[PDB]
């Protein structure tokens, strides 16, 4: 199966971001998520949208249950993404921690990019230089559409 | 720092604590221990040590299910953990206790072809965040799993639900048949 | 209607009875009865009722496998039904009998958090018909499942294979451990 | 994993590449043909119910036609191929929409924009269902307007 | 063979023996014998024949699990093969011997929906590449032995491939009957 | 769920193929493998890449362990593609057993299409005429780039 959850642009508030203000992303960034089976930000975007729906449209039981996410885990995310990042962890390669992210932003118009998850290694956050090729080619691909 | 000369980079961090209500979260605290929060009310607690809290080889699964004093989510997570072992083929290594709704599970560990390999390999998946993959050998002898209430249990790492949603696919894909009919 | 001048909003309805040969088809009638037709020969009636049919907590299901007096598809689909029950722990809560080839299962169910919610969740997933996902209870005290003939009893809903195909994936995703070495 | 079933081709009212459905498939309707443009989208779009139902109907046709008839019928083949034909988590998402008390698809009735003059047609998408009853056209007309906006993009 | 003036069709074939150190390779000697090799030193020989090496219905499976003098990969393959047999209910058909770490699992095939249908279906899925009858699979050979062996070149009828095993992995614990109320 | 494995153009050595020189495919076909979900050669290439770097990045185990592949069979290959292939085999549709592949190679410039597999039936590879129509669309899609 493949992820099918929709995104009811989508802005992330202060609650799901640690030490930050309300943040918003353009329609193109969220639209790019719907046809790509490798991104990491799309996963947490779906998890947070789903979570918000869970609080507002489902009352808290007296004894809360984990069965709800069990039956609907792969509808939100590609679990093989987690398995693949586990493989990069095992194989000494920089893996994705899913915690710290990075994203390019345009100065004049604020035309952002879909964030690509930071690649950690050795229990520490990498230098900017190691993925400088990645951010450079992402910038090239972003200026390509203009 | 304008990387393309007109694009500036900006970092971002996701506060996973908002997922407390629905999904179960995981922290590491110390290297030895690894903690799981099932909401803010109850949470499992995984430890490695040289002591032993269970001194008997019996576990009494069926009696615990019959009494049904336990909490459903915690037993579900223990089920996902135990079934997710690659090659569990030693029932003697397992032991546990379910007195009065408690959860208290324990695994014994001990060239490399033992259950220590399997339990450690699933343990690394359970709580997440450069030798070979096979036969990771922890110095500690016994693994314990218990239930605990909620306090500050996040020192090495922030909460992360990656592991629990990860091994759900692995929950039954590596098991040895124990009887001609399963 | 008509939108944007040269685009008419047509409609389309799917006759699902054509797929009766290839996989089972579901049904609904009343709020209790939910038929499911394995093919053009027989099906399973899944009826909620207050009046039980089996007054004993015995199955001897392994003997049912041994004698092989039943039809394979019926045992397969009811196995898919039972395995997908989320957090099934009380085995007294279901009785059954397979003597003579007929299948007759009876899930007994009787503040919320018990086997009743899981049985009802898998029941509504078998055939589709607030905040009532967890604390789901029905006034009816028993759920009978029995093989049945092909006299169509589906008025509330047309046939559809969606429930069974959906529940096939979620087969062993929510099973508890019952043995040390599965 | 992901659906991989290739839809067959009906070379009747349209040229090869498109697809069609007979009167057996549909209640209260004649033969309906969708061109190659609509069915080509099904091979990439993972979030379309009608594409899954088309794959189900096509596999049913080929199974009931070319394979030998069973002396005692069995449901083994679908039990093997259920995830190969269709994405199960689309059914899970529809169940989630049901549980959340949101409009949801029960795969029965669909809608599709049809062109008056040239006779072209967009890919059908499901009529969502709320409170155990079909929605009015005005309730979800925003989706219809957006689909018209996307439909004019090709032409 | 030129096409459209400028494109020339060139065939290419992949050699999967390089995967011997990562995953099992299933191959065929002929319609009777089949070899699922693991490493350059282990393999499982599947063999259909009327002859019997197992003549007792006493598996002693759990005792062999307790003893643990067998290669883990072979037992994993055996468990995957047995779990994925569609609609297995007759427990007397299986009969296993694990004397001192050995692997010798015989399924008694001994009429269309019987256990032999599921056994032969998963068998043909194991050794791929060796109409229209998915069900009512018939085979004159009466018993199906599964015996361990050392590595030997026996992939004559088909090249070694992993696709049978990897495709079969998805079907574990999906086409089985219940056996206990609480499981 | 769906596969998420990333490949290491892409070149294929002499030992890893049968009586074959060093074959290199351009970046465009390997990028085509990222989004496609039913390409035989792309999946087999991902398997071979995993094996290739797993042999050398990790020290070989004294005892061979199939545990590694079972944990991540789905992240590399769409098992449902194998189910589709088996369904074509059992329906006696022509079907691919992953062995023999073909591609349209440009004679002068040397660029090569993405390999499509050789559908085999009756225990013998089909002639080129028996599926030449499928080759024609493969040529026509190459015409689109120019
Ligand atoms: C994977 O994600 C993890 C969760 O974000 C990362 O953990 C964070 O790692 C950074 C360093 O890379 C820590 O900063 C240090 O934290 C340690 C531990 O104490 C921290 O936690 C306590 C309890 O909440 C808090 O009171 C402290 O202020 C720290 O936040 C300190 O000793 C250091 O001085 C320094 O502050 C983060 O604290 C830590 N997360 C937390 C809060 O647990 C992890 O680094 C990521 N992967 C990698 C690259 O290792
Ligand atoms: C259960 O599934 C069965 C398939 O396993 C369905 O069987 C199919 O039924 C249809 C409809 O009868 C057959 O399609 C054709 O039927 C016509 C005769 O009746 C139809 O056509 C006339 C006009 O020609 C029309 O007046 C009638 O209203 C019908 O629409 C034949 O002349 C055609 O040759 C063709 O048979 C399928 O062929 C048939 N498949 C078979 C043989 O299994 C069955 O209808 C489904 N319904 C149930 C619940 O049993
Ligand atoms: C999807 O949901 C809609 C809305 O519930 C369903 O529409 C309903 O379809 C059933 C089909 O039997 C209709 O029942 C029919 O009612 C007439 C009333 O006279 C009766 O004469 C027929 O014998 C039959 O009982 C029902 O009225 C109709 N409407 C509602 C609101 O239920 C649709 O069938 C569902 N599709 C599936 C397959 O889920
Ligand atoms: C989309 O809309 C077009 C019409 O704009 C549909 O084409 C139409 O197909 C029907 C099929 O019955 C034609 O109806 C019949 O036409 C003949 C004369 O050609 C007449 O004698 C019959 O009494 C009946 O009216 C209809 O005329 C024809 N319209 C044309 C010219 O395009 C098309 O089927 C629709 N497609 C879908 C699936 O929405
Ligand atoms: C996919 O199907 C094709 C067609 O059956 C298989 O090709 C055949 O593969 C076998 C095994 O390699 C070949 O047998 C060999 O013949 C040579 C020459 O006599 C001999 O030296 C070898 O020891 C072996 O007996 C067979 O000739 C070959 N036939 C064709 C038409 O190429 C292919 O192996 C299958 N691949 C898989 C993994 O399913
Ligand atoms: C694990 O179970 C064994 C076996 O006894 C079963 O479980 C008991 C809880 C009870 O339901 C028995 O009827 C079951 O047969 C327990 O071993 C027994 O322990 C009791 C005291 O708990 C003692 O009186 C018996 O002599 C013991 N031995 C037997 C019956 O052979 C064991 O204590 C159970 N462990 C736990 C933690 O509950
Ligand atoms: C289910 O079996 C129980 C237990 O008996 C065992 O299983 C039988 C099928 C048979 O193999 C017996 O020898 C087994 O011991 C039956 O309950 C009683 O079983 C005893 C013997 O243990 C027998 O003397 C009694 O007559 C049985 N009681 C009744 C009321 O018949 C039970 O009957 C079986 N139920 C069904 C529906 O088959
Ligand atoms: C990207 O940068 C733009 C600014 O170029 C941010 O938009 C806001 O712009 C106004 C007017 O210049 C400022 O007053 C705000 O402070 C800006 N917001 C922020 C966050 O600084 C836009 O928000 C930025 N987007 C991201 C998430 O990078
Ligand atoms: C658990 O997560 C919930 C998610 O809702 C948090 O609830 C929010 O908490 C903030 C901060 O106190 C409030 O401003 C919001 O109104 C709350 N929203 C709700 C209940 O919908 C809660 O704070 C988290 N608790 C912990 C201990 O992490
Ligand atoms: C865990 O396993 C070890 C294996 O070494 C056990 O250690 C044995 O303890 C017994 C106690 O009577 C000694 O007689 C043995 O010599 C020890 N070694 C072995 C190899 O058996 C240990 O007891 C086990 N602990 C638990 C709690 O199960
Ligand atoms: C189904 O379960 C209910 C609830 O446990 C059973 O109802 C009880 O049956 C016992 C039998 O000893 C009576 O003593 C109790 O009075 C009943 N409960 C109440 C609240 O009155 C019921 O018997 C079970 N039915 C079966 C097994 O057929
Ligand atoms: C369920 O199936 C069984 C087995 O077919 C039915 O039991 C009897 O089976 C024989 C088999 O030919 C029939 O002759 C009998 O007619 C069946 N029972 C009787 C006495 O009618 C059982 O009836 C079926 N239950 C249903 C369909 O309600
Ligand atoms: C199993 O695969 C390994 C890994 O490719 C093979 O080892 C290579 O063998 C060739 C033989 O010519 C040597 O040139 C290479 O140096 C070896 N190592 C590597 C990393 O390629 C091994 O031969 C294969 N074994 C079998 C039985 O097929
Ligand atoms: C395989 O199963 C067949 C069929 O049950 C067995 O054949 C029967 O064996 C018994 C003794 O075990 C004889 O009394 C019967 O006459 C045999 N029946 C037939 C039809 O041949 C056979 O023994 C089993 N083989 C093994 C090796 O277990
Ligand atoms: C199958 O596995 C068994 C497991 O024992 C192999 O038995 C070997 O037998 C020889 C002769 O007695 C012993 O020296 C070896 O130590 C045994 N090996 C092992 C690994 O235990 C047997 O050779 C294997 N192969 C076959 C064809 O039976
Ligand atoms: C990581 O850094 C440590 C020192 O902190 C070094 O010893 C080790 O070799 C480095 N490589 C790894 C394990 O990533
Ligand atoms: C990585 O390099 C940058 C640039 O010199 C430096 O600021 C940063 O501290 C380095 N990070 C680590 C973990 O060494
Ligand atoms: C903290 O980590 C150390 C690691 O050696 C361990 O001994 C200790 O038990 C852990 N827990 C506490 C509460 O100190
Ligand atoms: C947890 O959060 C809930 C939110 O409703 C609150 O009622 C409760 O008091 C908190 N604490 C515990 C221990 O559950
Ligand atoms: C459904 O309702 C009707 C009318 O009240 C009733 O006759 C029937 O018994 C009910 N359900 C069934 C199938 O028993
Ligand atoms: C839907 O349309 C029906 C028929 O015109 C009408 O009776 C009903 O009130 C409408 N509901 C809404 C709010 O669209
Ligand atoms: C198949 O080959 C085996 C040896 O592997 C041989 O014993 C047997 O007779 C052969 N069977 C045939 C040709 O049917
Ligand atoms: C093997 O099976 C026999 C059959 O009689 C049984 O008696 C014996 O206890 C079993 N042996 C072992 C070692 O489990």
């Amino acid at each position: 199966g493949t992820f099918t959850w929709t995104l009811s642009g989508y802005c992330l508030t202060r609650w799901m971001l640690i030490e930050a203000e309300l943040k918003c992303f353009g329609n193109t960034a969220v639209a790019k998520c719907n046809e790509k089976h490798d991104e990491e930000f799309c996963d947490m975007l779906r998890l947070f949208d789903f979570n918000k729906q869970a609080i507002q449209r489902l009352k808290a039981p007296a004894q809360m249950s984990i069965q709800l996410i069990n039956k609907a885990v792969n509808a939100l995310i590609n679990d093989q993404l987690i398995m693949k990042n586990h493989l990069r962890d095992i194989m000494c390669i920089p893996y994705c921690n899913y915690s710290k992210y990075w994203y390019l932003n345009h100065t004049t118009t604020g035309r952002t990019s879909l964030p690509k998850c930071w690649l950690v290694s050795n229990g520490s956050y990498l230098n900017e230089t190691h993925f400088s090729d990645d951010i450079e080619q992402q910038a090239d691909n972003m200026i390509t559409e203009m | 720092s304008l990387y393309k000369g007109v694009y500036e980079l900006q970092t971002l961090e996701l506060n996973m604590e908002t997922l407390n209500m629905t999904m179960p979260l995981s922290c590491t605290k110390n290297n030895s221990h690894h903690y799981i929060m099932v909401g803010n009310e109850t949470g499992l607690e995984l430890t490695l040590t040289n002591t032993s809290i269970i001194n008997h080889k019996f576990c009494n699964l069926s009696d615990a299910h019959k009494k049904n004093l336990y909490d459903h989510a915690l037993m579900s997570i223990i089920s996902t953990f135990h079934l997710s072992i690659p090659n569990f083929n030693q029932y003697e290594a397992m032991s546990c206790d379910f007195n009065g709704g408690k959860i208290s599970v324990q695994y014994n560990l001990s060239h490399c072809g033992t259950v220590a390999n399997g339990v450690l390999q699933t343990f690394m998946r359970m709580a997440w965040g450069c030798g070979n993959w096979d036969c990771i050998m922890t110095s500690y002898q016994y693994l314990i799993i218990q239930n605990t209430t909620w306090e500050d249990h996040c020192q090495f790492s922030r909460p992360s639900p990656i592991g629990y949603l990860g091994l759900l696919s692995q929950r039954t894909r590596d098991i040895y048949i124990s009887r001609r009919l399963l």
